[PDB]
RNA sequence: AUCGAGAGGA
């Protein structure tokens, strides 16, 4: 029912008024950590061959 | 662990341009003058000096985010003028003033330590 | 290769080899401490 | 991604974020998304969940979304409003007497995402051109939407008689077309009560709109502030000499009236009343007596605040506190209880080695007749921190049983 | 002669300073170790009975005296050394010293041929050591011989050190033993229920509760029973009054009724006398007892044999264990049943389970006695096995061999080292949470840990009862200070004057009241017992008094001179009831009071002189005391006392409140515990404001020690510039805080500044950070040791290579060393290694198994410390030392509760500035004010001001007249400052004015140990649990985050279902299966080969994939493992 | 442990007024009027020199790791 | 061997004032220097070699950082104020350490902030109301103020603007107060020209 | 590494 997850990331919460209510402002070290599986196409092969 | 160095507030990151100038499209005779590794310092002065123009219509700036080290600079003028040349002229004007008020800075401690 | 230790209570250096059992020659003590390295460390000052 | 935070209560604790990078080691969160999560920022920390999917990821886009989450299904009101800061300054920057000048205006509507880059003209042309921050709230305000509020110092005799339309004291929120046609704006007209502001904008305007229409007002007013200031010290706890004579006198009083109901009962001069026994009608009356005591001393200080105290600055805007708390750090702390009762005789027909066997007084019992600025005398200080004590092991007790 | 009230603030504090240089803040763990040594001990030796043995000769091997000699060492080559407690502390060895016990050995067998051998100092075993006690070797040190030994002379002891770590036993709440407590249960059998946990004064067995209860109203009437130890049924208690030998039911009632004119009392016994009519004899009635009871005897003779065994050892033992004290326990049952029936008619209040004069402090001496006598037991148990197996052969024995020392040492240590109170192998019957690990984060963590009680109620226990302030803590536990977590009033803590007793015989009182006109128990006739006043002494009556008044003036003038009564001894008179308790046990917390004459203090103004010359003339405290200028007040005996809040109230007024005072507060603010007092002005604060701070002190930066260079601590973090505070109270001089103080004064400004410190949350300025403001080290001590336990395997510090280990990870092992130790001064990173340990195999012969750092730290190697551990193989500390500068989401606190994370931190030219160019240290939020009302945070800013600007040290003492807001804003503004505090700011980034002038000054600041970058944590696709394929559990262990059942509820609300099944199934643990489309069971598959089969239905085509998580086919097979079919039927 | 150079809030050298300042006081200057006679007169200074504990001193109490 | 650790002297280090009146527009930043990573002409070098011998407490101060130019030296050293301290050691205690001064300025870390505090004011009679006072009698006057005793604050100036700033640039030591006024307005003139210059290149390049 | 206990944070 509960359990531990993967992509998953926890630190202390800070104001930030210049966001908007939709963004969060997240560290540069826990989104090199934290990675997504982006799919290769022609749409995206220069930009992924580039990261 | 995530702390910026304190340099990056004042220099320019590799093919990363001082100043961008985009038209602001809303109105006409409007531009957005985004300035890189600047601050409120010279954001302030740029914009009280062209308030001083008559042909300035209007002019504004922020720093979008304290984290980040840039400014925009929104200016508009009358159709017969040009932000740029609004721009320039403010640039000009403050290079101006802060000599005189230099020179004069200079005169005043010479006449202060001789009497 | 010497690896000397310096005494926590007579402050003797001493040279001590592995497998050794870890004693001051000067006044016996039991605990040790090493020395400074002297590598380069480099601070900035801020 | 989804940003969640402990105890996830209900769905809006789990909500869709937008990811912006930023230099330091902290979520970055909005601050009027932080009433959702009930999140404040003493060392809270949050979870940050990233969907692995572009399926999740549309999933959490058009489902989980913070703008999607605005209007909550448990009491279709919004769940999150205009919060400290930008409450309070949003209401003094709609008063009437608020007059912009032309930088401090091109200043504030640099901070505008949704505007159209014309100057408004000034509410003022001559003798010198002003701008009033209703016309400055009038541009941040969305669409055309119409809404109609009220103050919270709105006089309730006002709608009666004369002037229901041209409020004196600004109270009588009127928006018309988009526009702040009248009346200051407070937690009744930002907040995240029903018929607000920002929930008439969700429900006309569409979730987008009611998100800049939240960031616009967040940003121009924080920016105005900065200009405005806001602040909160030792001047705002204090009263005039006449209002601490009333509060004293109110309080001498009280105390008399409490000996007079005491020396009834001694004399057995006191008969019950129906469905109470004697202990408990005296009770009763003494208990009476003393909040009628706090409340007549509390109405003394609210009435005796200025247009300039912050604490009432703050009250009024619904940003935070209560009367109750400006009556207690003024007038009178007031009545400790243990569960709802006077602070019980906990030595032998005492609640302390300092008073007399049977002393059913005041003082004796646990009535605080000093304020938070006076300052609590040694027995009042611990019959608070009994009452405290009360408050601190119910939060810490009943957390246990609601969870499960 | 008399102290005037000017002087009286001066007179009061020097004597409070007086009490804190003769006692300290750990008197009480002082007092109760040394107690325990000095005499629990030998109690326990010489209670304990002669073991004797015989097959013929006969052994019984008597012990008679105990010698406990100064803590030592003993190496491999035996040499016994005198071991330091820092020694102590960085060899991981433990500070105790040997216990040697006198044996003698008689040897008899026959025709008067007897000869004693005995053994001098018989090492018994070893007894860790309280630090700073009498047998401590830092006892009597002066701070120049500690700073010679590396020991902070701050450091107030009280701890012990069990392998290198300091533990500290905290106080345990009990109710009080040998008191009649009568109670009414709303829903029980029994309408109300007197008991008495009764225990001997010298403690051989646990406490034996006696219940003597009435059953609720639906025979006839309302019945007496009681509720005997070891028998499993009520008994009626007239059956226990003819078992004790009074059958004729005159004796009875003359025992429990003292006034024969009294027809209530009468007619409500009379029913327990209508059920015992049958039983009419001393023998039936054992023979009823005996036959209620668990072990019904066939016979009645070993059934009244067992009932009088039971009713002379398990009833009452407090009244006596021996026998003809038949009669005592005959008056002292009657007594119980008198009290029931006085509760039951009304004439006495029921007591209440929350009175702290109904509860005693269990502390380190009497704990530590708890667990002798159960070592102690075990260890003449297994003498007595030896020595048998040895006689039964016909021959002599060495007892040095039948002593196996293991017990005590092992039994002390284990217990202190883990906190399990009780035998180890009783792990779960035994209570744990004593003795903790001592809290060296701050200084004020650590006296507040030294000074920490426990209600061991149970933080299950959602009654608030026990949990809520209690009127009769006053004075005896800080009223602030306790845990806001699920621990809320049940952890508490000391009052400042707050003096726990440590015990005391009563022979002395006793023999006295017989010297004295009391008349004896058993002398007496109950006809006498109606208008005298009993005497009950630690809960025995021991006799009845004529005039109690002159009594209790007698006994007071004999404990305020120093006589035969101690200072700890409480005296109650009770005038209603006429009891006279006198109690002399330990755990009673009292506090020292100013006795006052008729309106008078005795503290003249001579005794204030001489306590002004304290340091020449040798004037102390304990002269106070025995002067009879002051007492020590428990809170049983405060319900008799009539207290002045302070000298003022003895003042004749226009209307007299008492006019009849008896004693004095010294001064109310030592209501206040160690955290609390350290809050300026907690007296304009909401309460609630006041606990949090003072939970919020302990985990505030400091100095938390001064030879904090020496100490290999696992964690420990140190202020760059700690400052005193500006604005203090007169308590933090016996704190030391002046001395180690925990934060920094800064200039805080009050305001809405960009909206970065909403919420909880401040803005700092960069230009402070940068600098030293709030900076801090962190120290972190990593421990290894290479293990020669066999020669199969055997661990080595030694430089790893990458030709012979086998588990070496792809870090680089340069910056070790031959020794395979790193330097200090080496800057190491995250993952690297700082001990090369390599051990040997049964990539060859050896494998890594070196020491990394934890991961994502980041320091520099403070020091290295090699030694051998307690067995003998090389150990090694290494600290390594990281620089913390504050930053976004660093927690910081002011004194008041106000706890908030940096929101931002802005250059000092775009903070706000005064006229003269003063920004803001930190802006917090106003919003934090007005909620909260922590009003003292405004006058502390304020006091901080007004002293900054006149060169002193304000004084925010609770309670005190003399200081009011006035008063402080007047002398502001003699300074040129608005008298508010309120100053016109500037804008930064603009230059312009802030329409609203902000309030702005010093105020004291902490800095707390949650930075973020300790809590900082992310993961994507790390390690995984072995039993469940998921995520680990923990930063440490890169572990996941734990999506739990109110997140899948959330989900579930949302709607969200593939988000749900990718946290819940592909971001957890997926996995597949091969299913038997049959059977529904888990087939074998074999991918390799593509052969499929289940071997139940012995088919190997209708094989059908499943993904599921591995959690639900660990489930799945944890049911098959229960007998139960989960068959998964994909049709 | 030891005086700051600077003042937090200014960035006034205090560091060498805490040796003539505890001078002073021994000279039987109360601590304003040896505030006053060090220059100190923004009240961020005098925060600096008369909130400081000087921890040194009892850290040198302790003989070193070398002799 | 001293009682601090080694960050905590490098930072006390960072935070001595050292005299840069004619040498800091003369060198230049390390950025800008085409040496390796030091050299004369963007940087000074420094070096402190204490030892405690004696039985007194040895002062290691800002007279011990010796230089090897003369012109950039710690203020307090410079030929009244005593010498800013860096540790105290004890008997067998010892430090020895080898530093390097290099151009910066207060945005960067506030070492290379030349005041010690920048006093500014305007309109000191409130006439330009950008303040509010409640009770403007409870304020006390400012330095500047021209008012009369009974007058709390100058009448109200509908035409005004802010004129008259008044300044009191407190220097830490490093530089002459005049002298930093005069950098600040040729660094604000320089960044000014160079932002001019890039407006240039933007402009012409579109 | 596991298990337990304890101390904490929200
Ligand atoms: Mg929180
Ligand atoms: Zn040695
Ligand atoms: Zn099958
Ligand atoms: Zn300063
Ligand atoms: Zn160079």
């Amino acid at each position: 029912m509960g359990k531990r997850v993967d992509f998953s990331a926890r630190t202390v919460i800070t104001p930030d008024p210049n966001l908007s209510i939709d963004q969060v402002g997240v560290p540069r070290s826990i989104a090199a950590n934290m990675t997504f599986a982006e799919i290769v196409t022609p749409f995206n092969i220069d930009r992924l061959q580039e990261l | 662990m995530n702390a910026p160095p304190a340099f990056e507030s004042f220099l320019l990151f590799e093919g990363e341009k001082k100043i961008t100038i985009n038209k602001d499209t809303k109105v006409p005779n409007a531009c957005l003058f985004t300035i890189n590794k600047e601050d409120h310092t010279l954001g302030n002065i740029i914009k009280s000096q062209l308030l001083k123009d008559p042909q300035v219509l209007f002019a504004g700036y922020k720093v979008p985010h304290p984290l980040e080290h840039k400014i925009i600079i929104r200016v508009q003028t009358t159709p017969d003028y040009s932000p740029q040349e609004a721009f320039t002229n403010a640039i000009t004007d403050l290079i101006s003033e802060l000599s005189l008020l230099e020179e004069r800075f200079r005169v005043a401690i010479k006449d202060k330590q001789e009497g | 290769q010497p690896m000397i230790y310096i005494c926590g209570e007579c402050h003797t250096e001493n040279e001590i080899k592995s497998r050794d059992p870890i004693r001051c020659r000067e006044c016996g003590y039991r605990i040790m401490y090493k020395k400074r390295t002297k590598r380069l460390v480099v601070f900035d000052a801020r | 991604v989804i940003f969640n935070r402990q105890p996830t209560l209900h769905k809006m604790s789990m909500m869709g974020h937008r990811v912006r990078i930023l230099p330091w080691s902290t979520f970055r969160l909005n601050l009027s998304v932080t009433t959702p999560y009930n999140a404040d920022f003493d060392g809270d920390e949050m979870n940050l969940h990233l969907p692995q999917s572009l399926e999740t990821r549309a999933e959490i886009q058009e489902l989980a979304m913070v703008p999607r989450m605005i209007v909550t299904p448990q009491s279709n009101r919004p769940v999150m409003g205009i919060v400290q800061d930008t409450l309070t300054a949003v209401r003094k920057f709609t008063k009437r007497d608020v007059f912009l000048e032309r930088g401090e205006v091109m200043n504030l509507l640099m901070f505008l995402s949704t505007w159209d880059g014309k100057v408004p003209q000034p509410a003022i042309l001559k003798p010198r051109p002003l701008w009033t921050g209703k016309q400055i709230f009038s541009l941040i305000i969305p669409g055309h939407i119409n809404c109609i509020r009220t103050h919270s110092t709105h006089p309730d005799d006002e709608d009666s008689g004369p002037y229901k339309h041209i409020s004196p004291g600004d109270t009588k929120v009127v928006v018309e077309n988009g526009e702040l046609i009248m009346g200051i704006l407070c937690k009744k007209s930002l907040g995240t009560s029903a018929g607000s502001l920002v929930h008439i904008s969700y429900l006309e305007m569409g979730h987008d709109i009611t998100r800049l229409f939240y960031s616009n007002i967040q940003t121009v007013i924080n920016n105005w502030l900065l200009i405005e200031g806001h602040t909160i010290g030792i001047g705002d706890s204090i009263a005039d000499s006449k209002t601490y004579q009333d509060i004293q006198n109110t309080i001498k009083k009280a105390k008399q009236d409490v000996i007079e109901v005491i020396e009834k009962a001694h004399n057995n001069e006191l008969e019950p009343t129906p469905g109470n026994t004697l202990r408990q009608t005296f009770e009763n009356q003494v208990n009476r007596i003393l909040n009628d005591a706090r409340d007549k001393t509390g109405s003394s200080a609210q009435k005796s605040l200025s247009e300039y105290n912050n604490f009432k600055s703050m009250v009024v805007s619904g940003a935070k506190g209560s009367k109750i708390n400006i009556s207690q750090v003024i007038a009178v702390v007031g009545q400790q209880n243990v569960e709802g009762k006077r602070i019980p005789f906990g030595f032998k027909h005492r609640t302390l080695p300092h008073f007399i066997k049977d002393d059913y007084g005041p003082e004796s019992r646990g009535f605080v007749e000093n304020s938070y600025l006076a300052g609590l005398t040694p027995t009042e200080f611990f019959f608070h921190a009994m009452g405290g004590r009360e408050g601190l092991i119910d939060t810490a007790v009943k957390t246990a049983e609601t969870g499960y | 002669d008399e102290i005037t009230p000017d002087l009286w603030q001066e007179a009061c504090w020097i004597v409070i300073s007086s009490y804190f240089d003769e006692k300290g803040l750990v008197r009480q763990q002082l007092d109760s170790f040394d107690e325990f040594i000095q005499m629990s001990v030998q109690r326990i030796v010489e209670d304990a009975p002669p073991i004797d043995l015989q097959a013929p000769p006969r052994y019984l091997l008597k012990f008679e005296q105990i010698y406990l000699s100064k803590p030592t060492h003993w190496e491999r080559d035996g040499a016994p050394s005198p071991m330091m407690p820092n020694e102590a502390r960085l060899r991981n060895l433990t500070y105790s010293a040997p216990l040697y016990v006198d044996i003698t050995k008689t040897v008899i067998k026959e025709g008067e041929e007897q000869l004693q051998t005995q053994h001098q100092k018989t090492f018994i075993g070893k007894i860790p050591i309280m630090l700073r006690s009498t047998y401590c070797l830092l006892n009597g040190l002066t701070d120049r011989d500690l700073c010679e030994l590396n020991e902070c002379p701050l450091d107030p002891g009280g701890y012990f050190i069990i392998n290198g770590s300091e533990k500290v036993l905290i106080a345990q709440e009990k109710m009080a033993t040998n008191t009649v407590y009568v109670f009414a249960k709303k829903d029980s059998k029994y309408a109300y229920t007197g008991e008495c946990r009764s225990c001997l004064e010298n403690s051989s067995r646990p406490t034996s509760t006696i219940w003597v209860s009435m059953l609720a109203r639906g025979a006839i009437g309302q019945r007496i029973v009681a509720t005997l130890p070891y028998i499993k049924q009520e008994v009626p208690i007239i059956i226990v009054f003819r078992a004790l030998g009074f059958v004729s039911d005159r004796d009875i009632l003359e025992h429990i009724i003292y006034d024969f004119e009294d027809p209530e009392m009468m007619e409500m016994v009379k029913p327990s006398l209508d059920e015992a009519f049958v039983i009419q004899e001393q023998n039936v009635a054992l023979n009823f007892i005996g036959s209620r009871g668990a072990k019904p005897g066939v016979t009645k003779e070993k059934r009244i044999k067992y009932a009088k065994e039971v009713l002379q050892k398990e009833m009452l033992p407090h009244v006596g264990v021996s026998d003809f004290c038949e009669t005592k326990k005959a008056y002292f049952l009657g007594y119980m049943v008198h009290r029931l029936l006085l509760a039951a008619l009304g004439r006495r209040e029921l007591d209440d389970r929350d009175h702290y004069g109904n509860k005693r402090l269990d502390l380190a001496g009497p704990l530590l006695a708890f667990l002798f006598r159960g070592m102690f037991k075990n260890l003449l148990k297994e003498v007595r096995i030896y020595a048998q197996k040895f006689i039964d052969r016909g021959k002599d024995f060495n007892l040095e061999l039948a002593i196996k020392t293991r017990i005590i040492s092992d039994g002390l240590k284990y217990s202190l080292a883990t906190g399990n109170w009780g035998d180890q192998k009783k792990a779960h019957q035994a209570r744990a949470g004593v003795s903790q690990v001592l809290n060296r984060l701050t200084f004020a963590s650590t006296l507040s840990h030294l000074r920490r009680l426990n209600s061991p109620i149970g933080r299950d226990g959602k009654l608030a009862k026990p949990r809520q302030l209690h009127n009769t803590l006053w004075g005896m536990v800080c009223p602030a200070e306790t845990p806001e977590g699920h621990a809320v009033g049940l952890v508490k803590n000391l009052a400042l004057m707050a003096y726990i007793s440590v015990g005391s015989q009563p022979s002395p009182i006793l023999e006295f009241l017989e010297e004295w006109s009391m008349e004896n128990l058993e002398e007496i006739s109950p006809a006498a017992i109606a208008d005298a006043t009993k005497i009950f002494v630690n809960g025995c009556w021991v006799g009845i008094h004529k005039d109690p008044e002159q009594l209790m003036n007698t006994l007071r003038k004999l404990r305020r001179q120093m006589d035969i009564i101690v200072s700890e001894v409480s005296m109650i008179r009770d005038i209603r009831e006429r009891e006279i308790r006198i109690y002399t046990d330990a755990g009673r917390i009292c506090r020292p009071l100013l006795i006052v004459e008729k309106q008078k203090l005795l503290l003249k103004k001579r005794h204030i002189d001489q306590l002004k010359e304290r340091e020449y003339n040798n004037y102390s405290w304990q002269d106070l005391v025995a002067s009879g200028v002051v007492e020590y007040i428990d809170t049983l005996e405060e319900e008799t006392v009539m207290l002045a809040m302070t000298p003022d109230d003895l003042q004749e007024k226009e209307v007299a409140y008492c006019s009849t005072y008896t004693h004095c507060e010294i001064h109310p603010s030592m209501i206040l515990g160690v955290c609390a007092s350290i809050i300026p002005f907690p007296d304009h604060n909401q309460s609630p404001r006041n606990t949090y701070q003072s939970a919020m002190g302990k985990q505030a930066m400091g100095v938390y020690i001064t030879n904090f260079h020496v100490r290999m601590d696992t964690l420990a973090h140190v202020l760059y510039y700690p400052q005193k505070p500006l604005v203090t109270t007169r308590s933090m001089e016996y704190l030391r805080f002046r001395e180690l103080p925990a934060g920094i004064n800064s200039i805080v400004a009050i305001a809405s500044y960009t909206g970065y410190n909403q919420e909880d949350s401040v803005i700092m300025n960069r230009s402070a950070v940068d600098r030293g403001f709030f900076r801090s080290v962190f120290y972190r001590s990593y421990k290894e040791q290479e293990s020669k336990k066999g020669f199969d395997q055997e661990e080595v510090f030694e430089k790893p290579t990458r030709e012979t280990c086998q588990g070496m990870r792809h870090a680089i092992y340069d910056k070790l060393d031959d020794d395979g130790l790193i330097a200090p001064g080496v800057r190491v990173s995250g993952d690297d290694v700082i001990i090369g340990k390599t051990v040997t195999l049964p990539r060859y012969t050896k494998r890594d198994c070196s020491t990394f750092l934890r991961t994502s730290e980041t320091g520099i190697v403070d020091q290295v410390m090699v030694t051998l551990n307690q067995e003998g193989y090389k150990f090694c500390k290494i600290r390594v030392r990281s620089v913390r500068i504050p930053q976004i989401g660093d927690k910081f606190a002011s004194r008041h509760g106000q706890k908030g994370t940096c929101g931002i931190q802005y250059r000092q030219e775009d903070m706000p500035f005064t006229c003269e160019g003063i920004t803001p240290d930190i802006i917090i939020n106003p919003h934090a004010i007005p909620s909260r009302m922590t009003i003292g945070h405004l006058i502390e800013c304020l006091q901080g001001k007004v002293s900054a600007n006149k060169g002193e040290i304000g004084d925010a003492t609770p309670f005190n007249d003399a200081v009011n807001v006035q008063k402080i804003s007047n002398l502001l503004s003699d300074y040129g400052y608005h008298l508010r505090g309120n100053e016109v700011l500037y804008n930064g980034f603009t230059g312009r004015k802030i329409t609203s002038q902000i309030f702005i000054g010093p105020t004291y600041y902490q800095r707390l140990k949650h930075m973020v970058d300790d809590k900082i944590h992310s993961r994507a696709r790390g390690p995984i649990q072995i039993l469940n394929r998921q995520p680990m559990e923990g930063r440490s262990r890169d572990g996941g985050l734990r999506f739990g059942e109110m997140e899948r509820d959330c989900q579930i609300a949302h709607g969200a279902a593939q988000f749900l099944r990718e946290r819940l199934f592909e971001a957890s643990d997926p996995y597949q299966v091969h299913v038997c489309n049959l059977c529904g069971i888990m087939a074998i598959a074999n991918t390799r080969t593509h052969t499929y089969e289940c071997r139940g239905c012995r088919n190997k085509t209708q094989i059908s994939l499943v993904r599921m998580p591995y959690a639900c086919k660990l489930l799945f097979q944890e049911l098959m493992s229960m007998s139960i079919a989960p068959r998964m039927m994909s049709v | 442990m030891i005086i700051p150079v600077r003042c937090f809030t200014c960035g006034k050298i205090v560091g060498n007024k805490w040796e003539a300042y505890l001078g002073l006081l021994q000279a039987e200057y109360t601590e304003g009027d040896a505030l006053d006679a060090l220059g100190l007169k923004r009240y961020c200074c005098r925060r600096m020199l008369l909130a400081h504990v000087d921890l040194i001193e009892k850290l040198l109490n302790y003989a070193p790791l070398e002799k | 061997s001293s009682v601090l650790h080694d960050e905590f002297i490098a930072h006390r280090l960072g935070l001595i004032p050292l005299t840069s009146d004619d040498i800091v527009d003369k060198l230049q930043y390390s950025r800008d220097c085409t040496c390796e990573e030091f050299c004369p002409e963007c940087s000074v070098e420094f070096t402190l070699d204490v030892r405690c011998n004696e039985d007194q407490t040895r002062h290691v101060t800002s007279r011990d950082l010796i230089s090897n130019s003369p012109r950039v030296i710690p203020v307090t050293s410079r030929n009244e104020q005593d010498d800013i301290l860096i540790v105290k050691l004890r008997k067998g205690q010892e430090l020895r350490l080898r530093a390097y001064a290099k151009k910066g300025f207060g945005k960067e870390h506030a070492k290379w902030n030349p005041t010690a505090g920048v006093a500014f004011e305007y309109d000191p009679d409130n006439a330009l109301r950008h303040t509010v006072y409640p009770k403007p009698e409870e304020w006390p006057k400012s330095e500047y103020s021209e008012l009369d005793e009974d007058e709390s604050q100058a009448p109200y100036d509908p035409n005004g603007k802010p004129e008259r700033f008044y300044y009191n640039v407190e220097s830490c030591g490093s530089l002459r107060p005049e002298t930093i006024v005069l950098s600040a307005l040729s660094g604000l003139k320089k960044k000014l020209s160079d932002l001019q210059t890039q407006l240039s290149h933007e402009i012409q390049s579109d």
